[PDB]
């Protein structure tokens, strides 16, 4: 039988059966609710659409990310969303291939105990395992030695690992994601007058972003180019017909990366928390990392990221250094494809915990090979 | 409404 | 130029060294090639002194490291469990 | 005129006048700038805040220390942090009376200078001496032989005195500390949901370190206590008035100085650095130093941290020697304690370096002393 | 608010 494997992204759900070389399901992460009474009762209308449903059906909906920064907050729409991806998306019976589930680094130990309770007594699944999403992302480059700066919809992080090992003392996390630069858009848009507030508005400012913006190299020149002529803004048109004009704000939504005092965060920038990780690392092997910085997860699919990264931490570097980004295509839902890589084979076939052990040691097992 | 789009 | 030490309380340890210089001069005064050859044995202990225990005391430790490391790769103690059962990619 | 006796500490700085047997002026060592624009113009708002009017406007600064794991980081910040302690924290004018400047031993060279040339030419101190901080430990816990083991916010410094004399071959500077310490409880708390990143919050946890924690004299046996019952688990609530809960993480933190392990540390722990200063010592002075450990800084506060450092460093000495702790109450401030009493004696108000000293030989006063 | 005590 073929495991199941599932990424469970702060902002879409990337799933499939473990060998194919890409995820089958690929939906938001959303559960929704009506915001209205219903009175067409012929319809037969249902209580919570999820996934691309609730995408359809928006402007009637409430909508809900389950998942906040990596964190399950509710647990019952979590459930939701697992059982359309089993039952519907996939179409299989969970109870009958053991179950991959991707996690993020620094999540707390009560994540992984309800995601376990909920996998081996919810679904019932036969065996499990949970990994640490920046594992999957260096093993989908092929590669066994780097640093992985991931960035998704909820979670930005940055893991080193060598020879396959990671170091887990030099880990770091930076809450500063995708949906905070969904935030500081429409912010930024509301200086041209261009007010979006429900969560169904929410979306067409995430489409804006997936879009129109890009990191700018020469943050200084170019907007003093911007400031100058108007041939670095252009329009995109809302499902309400209307064009909107996006221009200094182009630029200026993922600059937030590289400075997140932007959105009042002192934390520090990527190209900052991805040198702070090297420099946690051993002093003999900052060279091997620095031709091994790669990038995983949707927010890293801005225009000229890779040379934005690149040119930065040049700076942090010492001089004589391959600073080299490894950012390829299929960045996009490399996690995932990693980890139908690594379900494939027999070594990681000895890792997945028995439902029987969990049964019969209750907890006691995971709180062990989470670290 | 007042604004430009959005309201 | 040669260092030998021998420390025993309950193991043993032994330090052996040499060093071998080549020189030109010229020849002036008997006070003057009395300071100089004087001025040259002061310089090459100082130095061979110097490099015996500064550049010793840290890149030994590289060196020694090298041969093998106090903590792993990793930075952490290794977990027999993990260790067992996960034959790590190449 | 009296002798004023300052603490140079990498978290807190100590100051006061001589023969007093508590400091006059006691506060974190922090510059802190805004974060944020000053709009309510009448307030008369500063460029930057320090000691506790940095800590009451915590929430709306950039907490900066200037001395970092033991060396000034930004002299202008030391300057500031000087200037505040006389004018502010002291209320006098520097150019008036004698003043005492703590060092660590084993800082480079061009620091006294640095300093000494901040006192002379910023400050105008009429006469100046500066002293390696760990004599003055032993010194104001009276005894004229023993092992110091001190350790603030950012060194652990072992020394053996031996006839009133610091022995330099044998001093190990360890780099761990309580800022390095509070790093890692940042961790373990994360570990039970609760998250903590702006500089601001760093500075809440040690609120949190200087509380819960403490030291269990054998781990796993509290461990697996902590694991069976709730009854070892208490709260502290934030400025926000929540509640943490908290259990096994209280013994957890502070076993990282015995277990440097846990932080990836290469160098040794506590008990380690101290035995492995002993026994570089003259073989006759050995059973001299065991019967005289002694403990300060303000990291040596931990309960139980006696009754553990005694089982340890038991285990490395052969036995029989009869090893023992000296760690009463008040050793939080014993180094700037020594100052007062050094600065008490009439012999060394003879031998500062006087004013017209400096201001005939400059800061080469220094030379024939640091070869 | 993600966070048990901070988001
Ligand atoms: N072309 C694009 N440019 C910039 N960001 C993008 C683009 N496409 C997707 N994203 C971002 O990727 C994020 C989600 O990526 P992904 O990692 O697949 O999901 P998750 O973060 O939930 O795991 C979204 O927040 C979205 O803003
Ligand atoms: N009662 C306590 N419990 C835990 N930690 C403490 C306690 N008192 C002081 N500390 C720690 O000691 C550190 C500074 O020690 P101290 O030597 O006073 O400062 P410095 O070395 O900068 O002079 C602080 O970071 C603080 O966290
Ligand atoms: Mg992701
Ligand atoms: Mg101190």
């Amino acid at each position: 039988i073929a495991a199941l494997v599932v990424d469970n992204g702060s902002g879409m759900c990337k799933a499939g059966f473990a060998g194919d070389d890409a995820p089958r399901a690929v939906f938001p992460s959303i559960v929704g609710r009506p915001r209205h009474q219903g009175v067409m009762v012929g319809m037969g209308q249902k209580d919570s659409y999820v996934g691309d449903e609730a995408q359809s059906k928006r402007g009637i909906l409430t909508l809900k990310y389950p998942i906040e920064h990596g964190i399950v907050t509710n647990w019952d729409d979590m459930e939701k969303i697992w059982h359309h991806t089993f039952y519907n998306e996939l179409r299989v019976a969970p109870e009958e291939h053991p179950v991959l589930l991707t996690e993020a680094p620094l999540n707390p130990k009560a994540n992984r105990e309800k995601m376990t309770q909920i996998m081996f007594e919810t679904f019932n699944t036969p065996a499990m395992y949970v990994a640490i999403q920046a594992v999957l992302s260096l093993y989908a480059s092929g590669r066994t030695t780097g640093i992985v700066m991931d960035s998704g919809d909820g979670v930005t992080h940055t893991v080193p690992i060598y020879e396959g090992y990671a170091l887990p003392h030099a880990i770091l996390r930076l809450d500063l994601a995708g949906r905070d630069l969904t935030d500081y858009l429409m912010k930024i848009l509301t200086e041209r007058g261009y007010s979006f507030t429900t969560t169904a508005e929410r979306e067409i400012v995430r489409d804006i972003k997936e879009k129109l913006c890009y990191v700018a190299l020469d943050f200084e020149q170019e907007m003093a180019t911007a400031a100058s002529s108007s041939s670095l803004e252009k329009s995109y048109e809302l499902p309400d017909g209307q064009v909107i004009t996006i221009g200094n704000e182009r630029f200026r939504c993922p600059e937030a990366l590289f400075q997140p005092s932007f959105l009042g965060m002192e934390s520090c920038g990527i190209h900052e928390t991805t040198f702070n990780s090297i420099m946690k690392c051993d002093v003999d092997i900052r060279k091997d990392l620095y031709a091994n910085t790669v990038l995983s997860g949707g927010t890293t699919m801005y225009p000229g990221i890779a040379d934005r990264m690149q040119k930065e931490i040049t700076a942090l570097a010492p001089s004589t250094m391959k600073i080299k980004i490894i950012a390829p295509p299929e960045r996009k839902y490399s996690v995932w494809i990693g980890g139908s890589i690594l379900a494939s084979l027999s070594t990681f076939q000895q890792m997945w915990i028995s439902k029987q052990e969990y049964d019969e040691s209750g907890p006691s097992i995971v709180h062990r090979k989470c670290f | 409404p007042a604004w430009x789009a959005x309201c | 130029l040669k260092i030998q030490v021998h420390y025993y309380e309950d193991g043993n340890v032994q330090l052996v060294s040499h060093k071998d210089v080549q020189d030109s001069v010229t020849v002036s005064n008997e006070v003057q090639t009395t300071k100089e050859f004087i001025k040259i044995i002061e310089s090459a202990e100082n130095e061979y002194q110097t490099a015996i225990s500064e550049n010793y005391q840290t890149m030994s430790d590289t060196t020694f490291k090298a041969l093998r490391r106090q903590l792993p790769v990793t930075r952490t103690k290794i977990d027999w469990n993990k260790i067992l059962s996960y034959k790590i990619g190449k």
